[PDB]
RNA sequence: AAAGUUGCUGCAGUUAAAAAGCUCGUAGUUGGAUCU
RNA sequence: CAAGACGGACCAGAGCGAAAGCAUUUGCCAAGAAUGUUUUCAUUAAUCAAGAACGAAAGUCGGAGGUUCGAAGACGAUCCGUCGUAGUUCCGACCAUAAACGAUGCCGACCGGCGAUGCGGCGGCGUUAUUCCCAUGACCCGCCGGGCAGCUUCCGGGAAACCAAAGUCUUUGGGUUCCGGGGGGAGUAUGGUUGCAAAGCUGAAACUUAAAGGAAUUGACGGAAGGGCACCACCAGG
């Protein structure tokens, strides 16, 4: 289908996204 | 040319001292 | 479906689990209390007994060993106790 | 054979998380256990939980909120100096704002950062974010 | 009610046919075979009983 | 899972909730004491003791009741073997195995079935010489196996 | 160093290199719950 | 009448065994899993280097027996046929290798549905044992436990075939054993060791090479096969 180093780039990124995503909601609740 | 599916083709069987 | 109490079972499942796997485990077995035909004496006997009972007085077999529940002796009357 | 309970319980807590289960029941129950719960507990991940007393070693229902990432446990104890733990934390955590690296030390069981302030170290249990 | 009853007899003889085939087919860890069967699933008063029936007598 | 075999059961008994005893056993300790006395004199391992003080007598747990256990109860008056009853069953076990097997050359599972045998004894053995029970210079030999049932 | 092709962090072992014929079978490694 | 061999059909979606394996009746012998248990002991456990038991077939050394089959061999045809040696059968020693397969360590936990099957147990109306005079066997309904095997599934995983494990894995740690490190050289040389032998276990380097390998989807393609039509095709004829 397409190479597993773009898949791995690409999960980590998004990982990297709920980080940073749940790094503000946790920084609003103050 | 490609053989078909129909084509019988078995898989291989993989098996001095110092001084 | 994913909402249940597991801390609050209904009777009837914590009922058909296995004895061992139910929310605190607790035997399926029970002791009962048989009167002989012959006399009138209280026998306490276990319901999944191993050995075969005898009447203290009468000598008469109360109950013979199975796999499982012990068979009693057809005249024998018993009720379940506790 | 089944050897260090609190892996069993922490994997069976993460595998009921994955799922988006409510509710959960962990068996056997431990002290390293309990204390590990309530530190989650205080952090606000895993909600509530009770524990049921039976004559053996216990059992426990907890009671999943959802923040829950994963929690996750560390074999074998490994000895946490308090220089080295900044490196574990890089090795576990996937910011270093979230996530907790938990810490058995004499003054008790708790997160990495309480730790870093009562200025001790010890053995290494977990991380949960 | 009996005729249910036949039913549900008729159904374990199909089950079994069908669970023995069932698990014949899943020995076969060939690659060829599941190949093919993929191509394959993406093309795609009465006289005797009674007495002497004849025409001389009946 | 069994410590030789390949079976996994579930199989065991399972105690209920409640340690106290029921209020219409009217047996006291004593009682329950000299019957455990009088069974071990008729030749009983503890383990019997226990079925039959369950199933004649109503007596469900021996430990709720007397507050002791039956091999200690055993013990305090002295009527208890100097090896254990799981050791013996075993060392019986091996015995008979053997018996055949010297009457049986054949009998390739029977030798098979005696290794097995004789390695639970070696553990329990082992595990006996630790907790003190056997003597350090007990060991389970093959003719000696006989003289000891 | 890239290299996670020596892998403790941190690889793999159906079909690609690879799990021992199978089980009893000491040392070494690991070992349930519990005491303010 | 006799000799040796072998237990078909029943015979599986079966079962048992650690595996190799296991199918005539009867008796004896000693084991065994699962189930049941308000018995007992009370951590006695898991996994394997060393060392040891078992290990299909063929093979080697002593006997016995040699019906069928049959390596070799002698003949006749031109992968086959007739005869048949060693063997195949039994007893006692060795050898310890197989595609000895799930091409897939073992122990432990968690994580969908279904209705079938084998054993044990529990509860329950009914039909049967020529309405059985109570139980018992055979069926029927449901549940529980350990199994063998399926179907299904955006649980997740995988390169894909696919896997309820080959999942709970870059969000990377339950315990522990064996083992691979591009293709060849090469399971070779050498040494050690086991074996009566055949052989078994261990096992390189020099050198040489740019690959080796796994999985799946595919147009065209001289052709090939099934049919149909035609007295500018055929049969019988003019």
């Amino acid at each position: 289908v397409l190479p597993k180093k773009e898949k791995m780039k690409l999960r980590r990124e998004q990982w990297l996204q709920k980080i940073e995503a749940i790094k503000l909601a946790e920084q609003k609740h103050r | 040319h490609r053989p078909g599916p129909l084509k019988q083709q078995n898989k291989a069987h993989k098996g001095l001292s110092r001084v | 479906p994913l909402a249940k109490d597991l801390l609050h079972p209904s009777p009837e499942e914590e009922k058909r689990k296995h004895k061992k796997k139910r929310l605190v485990q607790s035997p399926n077995s029970y002791f009962m209390d048989v009167k002989c035909p012959g006399c009138y004496k209280i026998t306490t006997v276990f319901s999944h007994a191993q050995t075969v009972v005898l009447c203290v007085g009468c000598s008469t077999v109360l109950c013979q060993p199975t796999g499982g529940k012990a068979r009693l002796t057809e005249g024998c009357s018993f009720r379940r106790k506790q | 054979v089944r050897m260090n309970v609190l892996a069993d319980a922490l994997k069976s807590i993460n595998n009921a998380e994955k799922r988006g289960k409510r509710q959960v029941l962990i068996r056997p129950c431990s002290k390293v256990i309990v204390r590990f719960l309530t530190v989650m507990m205080k952090h606000g991940y895993i909600g509530e939980f009770e524990i049921i007393d039976d004559h053996r070693a216990g059992k426990i229902v907890v009671n999943l909120t959802g923040r829950l990432n994963k929690c996750g446990v560390i074999s074998p104890r490994f000895d946490v100096q308090l220089k080295d733990l900044e490196k574990w934390q890089n090795n576990l955590l996937p910011s270093r704002q979230f996530g907790f690296i938990v810490l058995t030390t004499s003054a008790g069981i708790m997160d990495h950062e309480e730790a870093r302030r009562k200025h001790t170290g010890g053995k290494i249990l977990g991380f949960f974010f | 009610a009996k005729m249910r009853r036949a039913e549900l007899q008729r159904a374990r003889a199909l089950q079994s046919y069908y669970e023995a085939k069932a698990r014949r087919e899943k020995k076969i860890k060939s690659k060829k075979y599941h190949k093919v069967v993929k191509k394959g699933k993406a093309k795609k008063t009465l006289p005797g009983w009674g007495e002497w029936g004849g025409v001389g007598l009946k | 899972g069994r410590m030789h075999a390949p079976g996994k059961g579930l199989s065991q008994s399972a105690l209920p909730y409640r340690r106290s005893v029921p209020t219409w056993l009217k047996l006291t300790s004593d009682d329950v004491k000299e019957q455990i006395y009088k069974l071990a004199k008729k030749g009983l391992t503890p383990s019997q003791i226990g079925v039959i003080l369950r199933d004649s007598h109503g007596v469900a747990q021996v430990r709720f009741v007397t507050g002791n256990k039956i091999l200690r109860i055993l013990k305090s008056k002295g009527l208890a073997p100097d090896l254990p009853e799981d050791l013996y069953h075993l060392i019986k076990k091996a015995v008979a195995v053997r018996k055949h097997l010297e009457r049986n050359r054949k009998d390739k599972d029977a030798k098979f079935r005696l290794i097995l045998i004789e390695s639970r004894i070696h553990r329990l053995a082992r595990y006996y010489k630790t907790k003190r029970v056997l003597p350090p210079n007990w060991k389970y030999e093959s003719s000696t196996a006989s003289a000891l049932v």
